[PDB]
C-alpha cells in the first residue's frame, strides 16, 4: 500500500519533531545519570575507607588482646 | 516531495523511531542498573 | 519545495545536533564507568 | 537554483542517511555501555562482599580474644 504507507510532507515534519522530543528526553535523563553515578562513586569511595579504618582498628584491638594476654601467662 | 523522496523519507524516519524504541530500553535498563548502585552499601 | 523543504532541513538540523548531545554524554557515562573498574583494584 | 541554507530532496536524503548511521551507532554503543553498567555492578557487588566479610573477620577475631583475656585473667 504506497500511498497509506507513505508519509506526508507534514507526516514527517510531525515525526522529526517527535524524535527531537524524545531525543532531548534521552540526553537530559543521560545527564542525570552521569551526576548520579558520579554520586555513586564518591560514596562507595568514602564507604570503602571507612571499612579498612574500621578493619584496622579490629585487627590491632586483637592483636594488643593477645598481647595482654601472653604478658600475664608468664 | 517527490515520490521516491518521500518513500526513502518515510524508510528511513520509521528506521530512526525503530531505533529510537531500542535506545529508550537501554536506557531503562540503566536506569534499574543505577538504582541498584545505591544499595550496595547497605544492610 | 518551498518552507517544506525549508522546515524539514530545520527540523533535520536540529535532530543531528540533538543526537550529538547524546553521544556526549554517553561519553561522559563511559568514563564514569572506566573509573569504576579503577575503584575494585 | 535552490538556496544555501535549505536542503534540495538529495541533500535531505543524504541527511537522513547520516540520521541512520548515527543513530545506529548510538544504539551499538549503548548496548556496550549497559554490557558495561552490568559488568561494573557485578564487580562492585563482588567487591564491597569482600570487604564486609573482611570486617566481620576481625570483628569477630577481636571480640574472642577479648574473651579469652577476661576468662584467663582470673
Amino acid at each position: 500500500h504506497p500511498n497509506l504507507d507513505t508519509f506526508t510532507p507534514e507526516e514527517l515534519l510531525q515525526q522529526m519533531k517527535e524524535l527531537l522530543t524524545e531525543n532531548h528526553q534521552l540526553k537530559e535523563a543521560m545527564k542525570l545519570n552521569n551526576q548520579a553515578m558520579k554520586g555513586r562513586f564518591e560514596e562507595l569511595s568514602a564507604w570503602t575507607e571507612k571499612q579498612k579504618e574500621e578493619r584496622q582498628f579490629f585487627e590491632i584491638q586483637s592483636k594488643e588482646a593477645k598481647e595482654r594476654l601472653m604478658a600475664l601467662s608468664h | 516531495p517527490s515520490s521516491n523522496t518521500l518513500v526513502e523519507m518515510t524508510l528511513g524516519m520509521k528506521k530512526l523511531k525503530e531505533e529510537m524504541e531500542g535506545v529508550v530500553k537501554e536506557l531503562a535498563e540503566n536506569n534499574h542498573i543505577l538504582e541498584r548502585f545505591g544499595s550496595l552499601t547497605m544492610d
